[PDB]
């Protein structure tokens, strides 16, 4: 077996190499130090960090918006700190309750959650700025900012987008660990179920396809590391023996193959159409689906069965029934 | 009246459903299938005698050139015409499309099967500023191994047989990486050396097991051309000999398990 | 942590739709032997005699039973009621016709409500009924009641800890999970959905594309009502320890005939007898009963589906009396 | 036929079983002993499929459902029609999987490369296994296992969910899905970083290793690394099914009750309770 793809076996150090950038050299911080068991498994320098303006701003907004939670949070357990580690799953900040349509809701009843909402998406508009600007700073192309920038769209859709498409803030996903889950089945109750909303059933197949690609491209990789399948972009200019086998063991597997660049393009897309599809079953739903199973029996697509105990009507629409 | 209805039973989300598949269909299609085919193409058949125009489907099936510019000077077009030059010491076993070769020599030396080597460039793998990437511990003098690790420098190397084959000289180290790629070792009995990727390498703290080859197969390593440096075309030589050992080093390897 | 194997499953769907019971049989032993309690019917006497009409004097429900027959009931209801009491609960020692106990006046109060559930609501009690005994199991407080704010525990009989009592506000989220399955749920089902006829449960639209009119702004439910649906359920189903699929095919939450089971009816039914009961016979109580029965805002304790259930999903596994106390319902 | 390079690797050699007599290639597939047995198994399972599809109501390919039997048939065979003919294409699928699998360790041989991949594939076989086979005997009923249908199998995902009242709540389903969450997060990273460092545009020219490495450095304040990051990949795509197939077997065998209930172990601690 290769023990290289495990762990690295014998560890090496050098001096810290520093690729300077077009600007905002002297903004990376920090003195870099060595982790020998994360160097086992990874590389073992930490550090420096860029601690540019967009990411110090990110870090402002996004403190103010943890802050507005947690001040929250506390105060649904009267401030009582050992309770608070108790319930902390629990605890949420929450949306309008009541029906204000687009209006600006009471502090006490949404406007919180409002302003959270507000200071967070600062927050990802600064550290996208950071992410793109870090791209070309360092002479790279912006890839990593526009799947970045799909994955900001969703969220921008469930926070916001979605509640102003229907006209009520009351939809908006909740602050909290189990709250933000809560409001999963409510949305999916509200809208008709969500395995019939095909672009659930889209954004699905490319989320599990991500499981399929990394997993396939991961192990292809380590089974090539021998000839040196991990130096990528040398292998992208000057095609060597590792991505011919890594090419031949695919094509001879499935009947085609990918190149060392073009499955990352691959992989990039699959990535992409994750929040992409997301984002259009979102948009849809709402504003021109209410119930996506009764949206696919319209179409002929619902699957039927047989009872299996009786069949029960609506008590409801019997003659004489109580309302 | 509903939001999203259309005339004659059509609704907006219908639509997109559709326009959603052909959106897939032409980014896979027309677009990825072909970044895919930007190596390797156009296919090789029994001879492909046409000289005199191309047929139509490996024309459409290609994407347009796109040149890489080198960091330290230079392009490289993909896709291009790249046939293998060298002569191949393989012979059919039968006359089917499809039937495998056989090695005619020996296959370490001659570099077939799991023992190929690609031709790549004869150039020596950079760091961000030029140096050579790939070095020996005896050059790289401000790189250490990292303490914890075994030093091996001076364990012998334990080949297949469980034969000592040699003396662990020298770590090649990836200067741009920080991560040691190679093992340089004396071949005892033959009055040179031998480079080893690691992932060959079982590592103990008194010796290197290496079952890929025999000890006598450690004679016939590709050599280097400088003793400091390596380039690409040699990594994969180098790699590809040990490799080729997984399947040829003993008349077993290449026959069923079971 | 965990719960041993084996479970014991049944099937309540086509097969493949993965819907029915998961039953732990401890469990169930433990719930069937704390139900086995139930007191044996006490045995038949020949009707005999005059109306209790003619002969006592403060009867107004009871009054066409005989002597025999009469005093039968109130053995039977000092059994289901206040056993450890005695018949001193409701009565004065020298003057059984005095009604300056509550217990008494509250008493006859229930015994109409009983009658009522009996014959006025077969829909949902069908040829099982009810008895005394069925909320109050041996005691006057029956175990699980509700006030118009969650209370822990949910058993009265078990003592509360300081967090758990209702004026330790840093417990409230707590005391709401509980009654929720502990969920996070922040939605009282009970004041809600169960206290009065006053909010519709339904929220999942019955059309594909949303109509124009109900679906824009201040015209739109608010999301909230969703959630409050999904609490309700939550703790229907922890009320009868049961989960979903004992009345939902998931497919189609809001679809019935082959979508839902004939148990999704009965519970339909149910949910319109609490509200009776509620409205018209337990909440007007606060006038009949001492300050230290009612809640922080001056309610009578109430009914859910727990109180009568306690975590099964018939009353008592179907334990009935009412063929052997007809007195209690059905009344022509 | 052949790519350009693909001829000095079409050698013979490398099997597990049967030498020379499958060691062929068919246009660009691979067959050997296990492309036999899974081309067998493919075409026995579809046809049964098909033979099946046929008796039943529709031919709609969103609305086809091949079901298993009734609970009460237990774990016996059941009547083809209702329930049969799901046991008989359960088995097809397992031996399509497994033969697969196999067939991707002979060519791995043939290569002189790693076992990764086959290995990685493992993972879903085993989790294929838990739903259909291992779960299913911890009950005592293939009626327990979901059926092949398009749509259908999504309404068993469903019900079974809600037979534990919030399914989100199950805590091994909280760490299946925190790992396909950073998997697909992931590989958009480390995609777009390969990319980025091999298409700057604008005729800039192609970038390094180090520039790689000074990317994520300064963005987050570490990187992994090159190889590293593969090695990372099939860790937390693997880990999708690997923690998550504990959330699934013990849903009924090992808990009965809701998974929210479950953290009572945290929050009824007496201590603070
Ligand atoms: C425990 C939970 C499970 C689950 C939960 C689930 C959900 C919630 C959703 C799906 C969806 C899907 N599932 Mg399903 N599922 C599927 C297949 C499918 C596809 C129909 C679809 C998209 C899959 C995908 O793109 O993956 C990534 C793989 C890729 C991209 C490679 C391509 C695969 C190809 C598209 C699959 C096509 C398979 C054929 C339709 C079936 C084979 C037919 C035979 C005759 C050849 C198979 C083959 C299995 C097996 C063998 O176990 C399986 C098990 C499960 N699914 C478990 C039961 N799955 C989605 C859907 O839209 O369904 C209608 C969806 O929303
Ligand atoms: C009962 C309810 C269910 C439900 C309800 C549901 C809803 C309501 C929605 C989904 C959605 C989705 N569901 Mg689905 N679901 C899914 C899978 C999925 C995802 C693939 C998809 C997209 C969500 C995502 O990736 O977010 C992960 C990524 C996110 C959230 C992006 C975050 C990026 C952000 C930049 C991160 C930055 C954070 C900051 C650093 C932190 C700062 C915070 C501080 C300041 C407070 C599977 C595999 C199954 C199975 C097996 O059954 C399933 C069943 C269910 N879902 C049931 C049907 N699901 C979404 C969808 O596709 O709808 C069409 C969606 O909207
Ligand atoms: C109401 C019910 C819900 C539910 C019910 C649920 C259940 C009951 C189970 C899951 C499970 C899972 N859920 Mg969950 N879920 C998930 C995500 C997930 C997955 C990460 C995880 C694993 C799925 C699996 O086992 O695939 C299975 C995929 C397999 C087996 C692939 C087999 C492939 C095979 C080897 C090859 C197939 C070959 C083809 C036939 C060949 C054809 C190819 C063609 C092209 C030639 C998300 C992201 C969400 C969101 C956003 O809400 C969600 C919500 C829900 N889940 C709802 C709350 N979910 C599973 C889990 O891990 O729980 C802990 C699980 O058992
Ligand atoms: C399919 C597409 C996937 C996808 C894609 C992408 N996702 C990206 C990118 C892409 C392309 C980036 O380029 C960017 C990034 O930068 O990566 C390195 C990023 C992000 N996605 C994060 C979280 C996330 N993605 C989720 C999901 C999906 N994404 C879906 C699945 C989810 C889920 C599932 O809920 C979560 C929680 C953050 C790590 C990060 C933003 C931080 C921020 O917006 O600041 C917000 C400001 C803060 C102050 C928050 C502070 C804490 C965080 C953890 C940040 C701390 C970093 C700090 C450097 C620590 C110092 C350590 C040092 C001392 C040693
Ligand atoms: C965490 C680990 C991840 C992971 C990993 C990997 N995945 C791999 C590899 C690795 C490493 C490969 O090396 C191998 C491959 O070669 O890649 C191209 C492969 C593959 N992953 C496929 C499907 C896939 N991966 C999924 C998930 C993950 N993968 C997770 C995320 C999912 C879902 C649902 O998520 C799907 C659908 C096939 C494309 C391919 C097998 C082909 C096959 O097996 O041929 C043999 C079988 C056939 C060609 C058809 C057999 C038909 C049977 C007999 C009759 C049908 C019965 C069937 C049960 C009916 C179902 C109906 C349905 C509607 C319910
Ligand atoms: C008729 C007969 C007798 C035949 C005998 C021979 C025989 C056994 C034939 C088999 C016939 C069968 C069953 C064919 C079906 C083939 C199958 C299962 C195809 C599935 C294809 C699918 C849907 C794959 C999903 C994954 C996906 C989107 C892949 C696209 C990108 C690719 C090609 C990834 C593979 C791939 C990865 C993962 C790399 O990392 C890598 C690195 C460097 C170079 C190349 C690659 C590379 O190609
Ligand atoms: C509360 C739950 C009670 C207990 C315990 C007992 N009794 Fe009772 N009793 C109760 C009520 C509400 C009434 C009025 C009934 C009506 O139909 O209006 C009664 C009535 C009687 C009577 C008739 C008294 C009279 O009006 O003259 C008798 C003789 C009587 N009760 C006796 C009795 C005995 C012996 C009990 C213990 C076995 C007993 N009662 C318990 C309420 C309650
Ligand atoms: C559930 C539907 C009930 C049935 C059936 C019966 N009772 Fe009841 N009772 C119920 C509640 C929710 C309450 C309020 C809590 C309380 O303690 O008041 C009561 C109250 C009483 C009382 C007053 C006891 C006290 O407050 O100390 C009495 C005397 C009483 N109930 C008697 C009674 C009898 C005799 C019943 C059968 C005919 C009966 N109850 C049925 C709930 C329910
Ligand atoms: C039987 C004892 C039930 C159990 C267990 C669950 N539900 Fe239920 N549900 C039940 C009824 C009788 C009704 C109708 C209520 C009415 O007053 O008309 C409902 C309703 C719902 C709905 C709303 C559907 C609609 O038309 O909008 C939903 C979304 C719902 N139920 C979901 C649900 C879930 C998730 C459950 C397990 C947690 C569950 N129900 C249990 C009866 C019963
Ligand atoms: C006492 C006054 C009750 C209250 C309050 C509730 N239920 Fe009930 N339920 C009661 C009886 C006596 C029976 C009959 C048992 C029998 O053998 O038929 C029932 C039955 C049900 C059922 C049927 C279960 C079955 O296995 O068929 C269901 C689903 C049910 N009850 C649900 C339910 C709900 C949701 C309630 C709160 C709204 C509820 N019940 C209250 C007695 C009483
Ligand atoms: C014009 C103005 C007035 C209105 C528009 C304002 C606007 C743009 C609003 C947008 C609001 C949006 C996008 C809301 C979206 C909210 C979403 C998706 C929330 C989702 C999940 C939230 C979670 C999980 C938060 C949990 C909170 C905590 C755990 C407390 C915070 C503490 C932490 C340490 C955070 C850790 C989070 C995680 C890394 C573990
Ligand atoms: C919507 C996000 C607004 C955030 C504003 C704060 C970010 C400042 C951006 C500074 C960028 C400077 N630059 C281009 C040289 O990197
Ligand atoms: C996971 C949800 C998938 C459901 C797929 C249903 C799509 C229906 C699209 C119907 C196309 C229109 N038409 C005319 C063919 O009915
Ligand atoms: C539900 C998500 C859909 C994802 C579709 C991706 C499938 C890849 C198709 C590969 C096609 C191969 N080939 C050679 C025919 O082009
Ligand atoms: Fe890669």
């Amino acid at each position: 077996a290769d023990y290289q793809t495990i762990y690295t076996q014998i560890q090496a150090r050098g001096p810290h190499i520093t690729v300077s950038g077009e600007w905002g050299d002297n903004d990376r911080v920090g003195k870099p130090f060595y982790s020998y068991w994360l160097g086992k498994i990874g590389d073992a320098q930490i550090g420096p960090i860029y601690l540019g303006a967009s990411g110090i701003a990110a870090f402002a907004f996004g403190s103010t918006a943890i802050l507005i939670i947690l001040f929250n949070m506390a105060a649904e357990v009267h401030f009582d700190p050992l309770q608070f580690f108790r319930q902390f799953f629990w605890l949420g900040l929450y949306p309008p309750k009541a029906q204000y349509g687009m209006g600006i809701p009471p502090l006490h009843d949404g406007g919180w959650w409002l302003m959270a909402g507000l200071f967070m998406t600062l927050s990802l508009g600064s550290w996208w700025i950071r992410v793109y600007s870090r791209a070309r700073a360092l002479g790279l192309g912006t890839h990593i900012a526009w799947n970045f920038a799909a994955a900001i769209f969703f969220v921008l859709c469930i926070g916001c987008i979605h509640p102003t498409l229907v006209g009520s803030w009351s939809e908006g996903v909740p602050f909290g660990i189990w709250p933000h889950i809560d409001w999963l089945t409510a949305f999916s109750i509200r809208y008709g179920n969500f395995y019939y909303c095909p672009w659930h059933g889209f954004s699905i197949g490319f989320a599990y396809g991500c499981g399929l690609l990394f997993a396939a491209h991961g192990a292809t990789i380590l089974a090539v590391a021998r000839f040196g399948g991990d130096r990528e972009i040398e292998q992208i200019t000057d095609r060597g023996t590792a991505v011919e086998r890594a090419a031949l063991f695919w094509r001879w597997t499935i009947g085609f193959n990918a190149t060392i660049e073009s499955v990352h393009r691959w992989g990039w897309f699959f990535s992409l159409m994750v929040m992409v599809s997301a984002s259009v079953g979102i948009l849809l739903t709402g504003t021109f689906v209410d119930n996506w199973y009764l949206w696919c029996v319209k179409h002929g697509a619902a699957p039927d069965y047989p009872a299996y105990l009786p069949a029960t009507p609506d008590p409801a629409s019997l003659p004489g029934a109580p309302k | 009246m509903y939001h999203g209805a259309l005339a004659q039973h059509l609704d907006i989300a219908q639509l997109v459903w559709y326009a959603q598949w052909l959106v897939i269909w032409t980014v896979v299609l027309l677009y990825l299938r072909r970044e895919d085919r930007r190596e390797g193409y156009p296919l090789v058949e029994p001879l492909g005698l046409v000289k005199l125009a191309p047929e139509d489907g490996q024309v459409y099936e290609l994407p347009y050139p796109k040149t890489f510019v080198l960091p330290h000077g230079g392009t490289v077009t993909v896709p291009r015409r790249r046939p293998e030059t060298r002569e191949l010491k393989l012979a059919q076993t039968d006359g089917f499309e499809g039937a495998p070769l056989q090695p005619t020599g020996n296959p370490l030396v001659d570099a077939v099967g799991p023992a190929s080597y690609a031709e790549r460039a004869e150039v020596v793998d950079a760091t961000v500023d030029g140096k050579a990437k790939i070095v020996p511990l005896r050059v790289a003098t401000d790189f250490s191994i990292a303490e914890g690790d075994v030093d091996p420098r001076g364990l012998p190397v334990v080949a297949a047989d469980g034969v000592e084959a040699g003396t662990v000289t020298d770590l090649w180290v990836d200067r741009s990486e920080h991560y040691f790629r190679y093992l340089e070792l004396s071949v005892a009995g033959s009055a040179r050396t031998a480079l080893i990727p690691l992932g060959f390498c079982d590592v103990k703290k008194d010796k290197i097991v290496v079952t890929s080859i025999l000890s006598e197969q450690f004679a016939n390593v590709p050599r280097l051309q400088s003793r400091d440096q390596i380039t690409l075309r040699e990594e994969d030589k180098v790699s590809a000999y040990y490799a080729g050992g997984l399947l040829y080093a003993t008349p077993e390897r290449a026959e069923s398990l079971l | 942590c965990f719960e041993p194997p084996p479970a014991t499953t049944t099937q309540t769907g086509f097969r493949g739709l993965s819907m029915g019971e998961v039953l732990h049989p401890a469990t169930v032993k433990a719930k069937k032997e704390r139900d086995a309690q139930y007191p044996p019917a006490l045995a038949a006497v020949k009707a005999e005699g005059p109306p209790v009409s003619q002969v006592y004097k403060n009867v107004k429900v009871l009054g066409n039973l005989t002597e025999a027959e009469f005093l039968r009931t109130m053995t039977a209801i000092t059994e289901w009621v206040s056993p450890q009491e005695g018949c001193t609960y409701c009565h004065d020692e020298n003057n059984l016709a005095s009604e300056a106990k509550y217990p008494y006046v509250v008493a006859r109060r229930m015994l109409e409500m009983t009658r009522a559930i009996n014959t006025n609501w077969t829909q949902h009690v069908a040829q099982t009924g009810v008895t005394c005994y069925t909320c109050h199991r041996g005691t006057p407080l029956p175990p699980y009641v509700r006030y118009l704010e969650p209370t822990l525990p949910l058993n009265n009989r078990e003592t509360p800890t300081h967090v758990e009592r209702v004026e330790t506000r840093s417990g409230y989220v707590v005391r709401l999970a509980k009654y929720t399955a502990y969920s996070a749920l922040n939605y009282d089902p009970f004041t809600m959905f169960l206290a009065n006829d006053k909010r519709q449960v339904r929220v999942v639209p019955q059309t594909a594309l949303p109509l124009v009119g109900v679906s824009r702004g201040k015209e739109r439910r608010p999301l909230s009502d969703a959630y409050a649906t999904f609490a309700l359920m939550m703790s229907i189903s922890d009320s009868l320890g049961t989960n979903c699929t004992f009345c939902h095919n998931a497919q189609t939450f809001e679809s019935w005939g082959k979508k839902s089971t004939p148990q999704r009816a009965i519970a339909w039914w149910g949910i319109r007898m609490v509200r009776d009961l509620n409205m018209n016979y337990l909440a007007p109580l606060n006038a009949s009963l001492p300050a230290s029965r009612l809640g922080r805002q001056g309610e009578a304790p109430q009914a859910d589906c727990r109180t009568c259930h306690q975590g099964v999903t018939k009353p008592l596994f179907g334990a009935s009396r009412l063929k052997d106390y007809p007195e209690l319902g059905p009344i022509k | 036929a052949l790519l350009s390079f693909e001829r000095k690797y079409r050698v013979r050699g490398g099997t597990l079983i049967g030498g020379d007599l499958f060691d062929f290639w068919v246009g660009p597939y691979f067959v050997g002993f296990f492309g036999v047995s899974a081309i067998f198994f493919i075409f026995l399972g579809v046809s049964l499929i098909g033979y099946a599809a046929s008796q039943g109501p529709t031919w709609d390919p969103f609305a086809i459902s091949i079901n298993p039997p009734d609970l009460k048939y237990g774990l016996g065979a059941a009547p083809l029609l209702e329930g049969g003919f799901w046991q008989a294409i359960t088995v097809c699928a397992l031996g399509a999987f497994i033969s697969w699998m196999l067939r991707e360790v002979e060519i791995s041989r043939k290569l002189g490369i790693g076992w990764h991949v086959p290995l990685a594939f493992c993972v879903p076989i085993f989790m294929f296994c838990v739903l259909q086979v291992f779960r299913p005997l911890l009950l005592g009923s293939w009626g327990h296992a979901f059926p092949y249908g398009i749509l259908s199998h999504l309404d068993w995902v469903n019900n079974f969910g809600y037979q534990y009242l919030n399914w989100h709540y199950n805590p091994g389903h909280m760490s299946s899905v925190s790992f396909l969450f950073v998997n697909a997060m992931a590989l958009g990273l480390h995609g777009g970083l390969i990319l980025s460092v091999a298409n700057p545009g604008d005729g800039d020219k192609v970038k390094t290793a180090e520039h790689e490495n000074q990317y994520f450095r300064d963005v987050v304040g570490y990187s992994i690394g090159a190889l590293s990051i593969h090695r990372l990949g099939l860790f937390l795509a693997s880990n999708i099914f690997l923690t998550g197939a504990f959330g699934t077997i013990a849903s009924g065998p090992f808990w009965t009750r809701g998974w929210p209930e479950w953290w009572g172990w945290w929050l009824d601690i007496p201590f603070w309770s």
